């Protein structure tokens, strides 16, 4: 019946960030703080509607803000952040608890000469505000109406009328 | 089943003959595996030989009472000419019920059978005249 | 060594089957209904199946098919290869061999129904965040939701108990 | 199949191991019957019970502990049933 | 038929049943139910060898009591069941006037059916 | 259709002729309804795991505990009828005519 | 035996009837179907003759297959589409193999081979709640999942239940085996208006099962087998003679008498239908099936055989059984003949 | 017959393991959520004949969700055809990893 409507390989080309999975998973909570301000955008875009082909700008804005925070963790210090996330590299699942030192190093490298206070748990959780520009949809669920009500049957009852009606005993 | 049976049926009775004869023997050779299909499992025939007698036994005397019946029905169908009555299939039923006694050689059973037969068979053409549903509405 | 492996080993599955329904001698009936829980373990396991299959394989596998060989040993003798178990085995093969030939070179095979005849890569998921191998925390269930399920289930094993020592001379 | 790959080199190892052995030098009772079906049945209450520790991480505890308890509760009480009503004597 | 309102679960008498006139007091059918646990009893007396019409007579007061007592509830409930089939009956009628043609009524001076006489 | 589906089942057909045509021993019969039995808990399991089904994922392992339990009333009564005779046969079963 | 067991044993079967009759679903009715099974085979046995051992085997095998084929027809039901809802199906398929399970579970046609075989070489006991509850179980099942399924499945199995119930019925003198085709006859009946008006099925299900009750109570009064026995019990007691005179009569289904208002009901909301050949087909073997009532009665309390003395010293003796509840459920089964307007106090 | 002790008495005891959508442990949904969601709310305040002559599309829909029967049908001539164009020659493929 219907057919879909793809977006084009206009919009799917964004410069992305091809980077690692260590840096990634070692680069996150900073990243939770300065950035992924304007990405609940994004969030409350794909809970809002459940049709990815639609929130991709706010992709394109996630992507270039990810690719700018890591500029700018790349720009100044820390070099040193190669030392840590390569001491997490190679320690299986990377559990956070494993180079510990190191990662009070890198804190203090961008505390003293950037800022960025690192977020206390609980704090990437905690249900958030989010405001957009885009009013908030109606109906996803591309339904029809709700076909028929049916008649509610109310009002005092009468007794019976004539009986049981059936062969006799009647009343 | 009900696409032979539908076969059957959808035949104008009437006359477009021999195409009645195929399907009641059709009929029959169900209705005898059937029954034999029943006997051969509550028997054991020991040997085999003998089941497959058996069997062979009671799909041609079922098949045989479907032949005689398409053929009588044919006959008097066409000579009558008057296609409404159950009275043919009357005659249709007896001449069925009277070969099933010759095929088991004994009378008596071949008379019984021509009575039944016949009144079950004027019974059917008669239902299926008026019309009678099968099994159901099955609304009320 | 190839895509079509859950396929191929759910016809060593029904070979199986049928390597037991031919009507042996019941200890070989326990071993063709060990080598057919393996496989469909091997089935279940292929499609992930992480705990569930593995779940099996001690109870029939483990609990199961010792007391069936167990209880062939002590109650049957069968003293000493027929016709009728090795012909009904080989039709078996016969009927197995003329339904993969017409679903591997025709386009579906119809009992009544209509099976799409190819080998299932699909369905399956398209790399969602699973991070708990739902079978998981759905089996992790039960204790907080199930309070009337695992209650009877309980119950009814209490009441085997006490038939079982009734029939075999309770008390 | 990288299991099944250890499992393939194991048989196969195995069955190299016994072929090249072999080539080379050339009434019952009730009481065996009820031990094994007490197996059975408390193997499977034990199938019940073990996935006890995937579920201990929900927010319904006190009911988990009272129906966990409940569990063994019940495999106590066929236990010491079977035990005073002569199931396992001799 | 079916419920109608099982929603709004089984209510051995509903709230609603209050509105409908009771079964009175000595009204017949409970006078036979009462008659036959009069019987009841007498049959109770008759199984064992005790004797019939007497050295019962608390199991005949007991029997009488307790299926004239059952026979009451159950009337109470059949008038209900009574009540509202009539009712979904009449609020059907009323709901759909399109389907229930008034027959016009065609008296007997043009209405023609023919004689067919019997000698 | 996710094809496998047809494979299960018609080892369903597989496992429930074996159960019906049965020569010699109840075991057989037994143990065919035992094979029954996983084939019933492979095709429902491979159904939740496809459907992500992930709620009401406890059928395989309850219906397996419960026939699995079934299986056992099976092996206790195959115990007796072998305890008061020699064999457990279909045959010496005769008595009690219909 | 311990009567703790055994009030254990009735506890769980009422557990398990009340788990068909209350869940919504599907694996919950299998647990009641499975653990009806599981009680009810100790009751059985209750004796340890090999005869209650073989019946009890026969009866294993069949209510097993029974069960999971039951099951396979739920997991085709989630085959398609798949919710542990009670409603009407998905597949004209699984519903055929769901309704042969239950004529399995119950007493039909194709599948009726275990009922006498399971009712001779118990005790009456037994065979009262085997009765009882194993045809109390299904109904309700099908009375749910009326709503999909093929007509000529239930009326197939019902018009030939009661034709089998009627003719094998004319050759044993086996009383249990009397009772048990006389069940197979009444449970043709009771599903043959499952698809018209489910009211009239659980209405023959209560007179059904009180006539039982009062048959049932009325051969635990004095243990007989056969009908010989029967005129042993008309020298040595009068009043088990004229109750066995009216609980065959009603059994028979006379309009003086309450057998006849089940048959009757039936026939009325059969009949406003346009199936009028088929209650009159039903009803001609309805008046077959009276005829091993009829000599029944003959052998018992009207004529008279020869008697045997030591019935002298019988004499000797007043009665002490004690029954259940005699007198109540022969009234209530038998004098409810102007209560026909308590078919509305079902539904 | 069939009661209602499970609405009677408050304790919706059974409810939970019946259909999906319900809450899971860990709030994920299945696979055909939002379907069974349309579904449930097309034939909820219906008596179950008019469910069956009126949601027949989303149904329907619902249904091929779950199996997927026709989607894979589609799949499987696409692919029967590319087998055969393939014997055939035209266009040895770039529909594979590069042009």
């Amino acid at each position: 019946p219907g057919i879909v409507e793809l977006p084009s390989l206009e919009d799917l080309k964004v410069q992305e960030v091809k980077v690692s999975s260590s840096v990634l998973k070692a680069a996150a909570h900073h990243y939770g703080a300065q950035c992924d301000k304007p990405n609940k955008e994004f969030m409350l875009c794909r809970w809002e509607e459940k049709d990815p082909r639609r929130c991709l700008e706010e992709g394109k804005l996630v992507n270039q803000c990810a690719l700018e925070f890591f500029r700018q963790i790349k720009r100044h210090c820390a070099e040193p952040f190669t030392e840590y996330w390569t001491c997490i590299d190679y320690s299986g699942l990377q559990l956070f608890r494993r180079c510990r030192k190191e990662q009070a190093q890198f804190d203090k490298c961008v505390l003293d000469k950037l800022g960025w206070v690192r977020p206390d748990l609980g704090e990437l959780s905690k249900v958030t505000k989010v405001k957009t520009d885009r009013p908030l949809p109606e109906n996803p669920y591309h339904s029809r109406a709700r076909p028929e009500p049916n008649p509610e049957v109310e009002g005092d009852l009468k007794p019976a009328r004539h009986g049981s009606r059936l062969f006799f005993w009647t009343m | 089943a009900k696409t032979l049976l539908h076969q059957y049926w959808d035949i104008p009775e009437g006359t477009e003959c021999h195409r009645k004869t195929y399907a009641a023997t059709s009929i029959g050779g169900a209705s005898g595996l059937v029954v034999s299909a029943y006997s051969v499992a509550l028997k054991t025939p020991t040997s085999f030989l003998e089941g497959v007698a058996r069997t062979g036994r009671y799909t041609f005397t079922a098949a045989a009472i479907g032949a005689i019946f398409g053929l009588t029905s044919c006959i008097s169908a066409q000579v009558r000419e008057k296609p409404d009555d159950p009275l043919n299939y009357l005659i249709g039923g007896c001449a069925g019920g009277l070969t099933l006694g010759a095929r088991t050689r004994s009378y008596g059973i071949g008379a019984a059978a021509c009575a039944y037969m016949g009144l079950t068979a004027a019974l059917v053409k008669m239902g299926q005249l008026e019309g009678w549903k099968v099994f159901a509405e099955p609304k009320v | 060594m190839m895509t079509y492996i859950v396929f191929i080993l759910s016809i060593i599955f029904v070979m199986g089957f049928v390597g037991f329904s031919s009507k042996p001698s019941p200890i070989y009936g326990g071993l063709g209904l060990i080598v057919s829980g393996g496989v469909g373990c091997g089935i279940v396991l292929n499609f992930g199946g992480s705990f569930l299959g593995l779940m099996v394989f001690l109870i029939y596998l483990g609990g199961m098919m010792v007391v069936f060989g167990y209880t062939t040993a002590m109650a049957t003798e069968q003293y000493p290869s027929n016709k009728v178990v090795l012909g009904t085995f080989i039709t078996g093969l016969l009927m197995e061999f003329l339904m993969v030939y017409y679903v591997l070179k025709d386009k579906e095979v119809e009992i009544v129904f209509k099976f799409n005849g190819m080998g299932d890569w699909v369905i399956y998921d398209t790399g969602d965040s699973g991070f708990f191998s739902e079978e998981a925390m759905g089996i992790a269930a039960l204790y907080s939701y199930g309070t009337w399920l695992v209650i009877v289930t309980g119950w009814s094993l209490l009441i085997g108990v006490v038939v079982i020592m009734e029939i075999t001379r309770g008390n | 199949m990288n299991l099944m790959i250890t499992l393939l080199t194991n048989f196969t190892l195995a069955t190299l191991l016994v072929t090249i052995a072999f080539w080379l030098p050339q009434p019952f009772s009730m009481k065996f019957f009820l031990v094994a079906i007490t197996f059975l049945l408390f193997d499977l209450e034990i199938a019940l019970l073990l996935p006890l520790p995937w579920a201990s991480q929900t927010t319904n505890l006190n009911t988990m502990l009272t129906m966990a308890l409940l569990l063994i509760f019940l495999l106590a009480v066929s236990l010491a049933y079977e035990w005073t009503q002569k199931g396992l004597e001799w | 038929m079916t419920g109608r309102q099982a929603r709004a679960p089984l209510q051995f008498l509903p709230d609603e049943a209050r509105s409908l006139p009771p079964p009175k007091l000595t009204d017949p059918r409970l006078a036979y139910i009462g008659f036959l646990g009069y019987c009841s009893g007498l049959i109770d007396n008759a199984i064992r060898r005790r004797p019939v019409l007497s050295a019962g007579l608390h199991r005949q007061f007991l029997y009488i009591t307790s299926f004239v007592f059952v026979g009451y509830y159950l009337l109470k409930r059949q008038d209900y069941m009574y009540a509202v089939r009539d009712h979904d009956m009449f609020s059907y009628i009323k709901s759909h006037p399109e389907d229930f043609p008034e027959k016009d009524k065609k008296t007997y001076r043009e209405v023609f059916e023919e004689f067919h006489p019997v000698r | 259709m996710s094809l496998v589906y047809m494979n299960i089942m018609m080892a369903f057909t597989v496992s429930l002729t074996g159960l019906l045509m049965y020569r010699s021993h109840l075991m057989s019969s037994l143990l065919c309804l035992e094979g029954m039995m996983l084939s019933l808990f492979i095709l429902a399991t491979l159904m939740i795991l496809n459907s992500h089904f992930t709620l009401a994922s406890m059928m395989p392992i309850i219906l397996l505990v419960f026939a699995a339990c079934e299986a056992a009333l099976g092996l206790s009564l195959l115990v007796m009828v072998s305890n008061t005779y020699g064999t457990d046969y279909v045959q010496n079963l005769n008595l009690l005519q219909c | 035996m311990n009567p703790i067991i055994l009030i254990i044993i009735l506890m769980t079967v009422m557990l398990g009837t009340i788990i068909v009759m209350i869940s919504t679903h599907w694996l919950l009715i299998w647990i009641g179907f499975e653990m009806n099974m599981l009680a009810i085979i100790p009751i059985m046995m209750k004796k340890h003759n090999p005869r209650a051992t073989e019946a009890s085997t026969k009866y294993f095998l069949t209510q097993s297959t029974a069960s999971m084929l039951l099951m396979m027809a739920i997991i085709i039901n989630l085959m398609f589409s798949g919710q542990w809802t009670v409603m009407k199906l998905f597949n004209p398929m699984a519903s055929m193999l769901m309704t042969m399970a239950l004529a399995m579970k119950l007493g039909m046609a194709p599948f009726h081979f275990w009922v006498p075989e399971v009712t001779q070489g118990i005790p009456l006991s037994s065979g009262l709640i085997l009765l009882t509850w194993q045809k109390l179980a299904p109904m309700s099942v099908l009375y749910q999942i009326l709503p999909s399924i093929n007509l000529d499945l239930i009326l197939t199995l019902s018009i030939l239940s009661i034709t089998i119930g009627g003719w094998g019925g004319l050759n044993q003198t086996q009383l249990r085996k009397i009772m048990a085709y006389s069940s197979i006859a009444h449970m043709g009946w009771m599903t043959a208006v499952l698809l018209y008006n489910p009211t009239m099925t659980l209405l023959n299900l209560i007179i059904y099962i009180i006539m039982t009750s009062t048959m049932f109570t009325l051969f635990m009064a004095n243990s007989t087998t056969t009908t010989l026995s029967l005129s042993h019990t008309w020298n040595k007691a009068p009043i088990m003679t004229i109750l066995v005179l009216i609980t065959l009569l009603s059994m028979g289904g006379l309009p003086p008498l309450s057998g006849f208002m089940p048959k009757w009901m039936i026939i009325q909301e059969m009949t406003k239908n346009d199936s009028i050949i088929l209650p009159t087909l039903m009803a001609i073997t309805a008046l077959l099936n009276l005829y091993f009532y009829m000599r029944l009665t003959y052998s018992t309390a009207l004529t008279m055989f020869p008697s045997t003395n030591n019935m002298k010293m019988k004499w000797q003796f007043p009665t002490t059984k004690r029954m259940t509840l005699l007198p109540t459920m022969t009234v209530l089964s038998t004098m409810l003949l102007p209560l026909t307007p308590i078919l509305s106090i079902l539904e | 017959p069939f009661f209602d002790v499970q609405k009677k008495l408050g304790v919706d005891l059974d409810h939970w393991m019946t259909i999906q959508s319900a809450e899971q442990p860990h709030r994920i949904p299945a696979r055909c959520h939002a379907f069974e969601k349309e579904w449930i709310e097309c034939a909820h305040g219906i008596g179950s004949i008019r469910a069956e002559k009126e949601c027949k599309i989303e149904f329907e829909d619902f249904r091929e969700c779950l199996l997927r029967q026709k989607t894979m049908k589609r799949l499987n001539a696409i692919k029967r055809q590319r087998d055969k164009l393939i014997k055939e020659g035209k266009y040895t493929p770039p529909p594979h990893h590069s042009g």
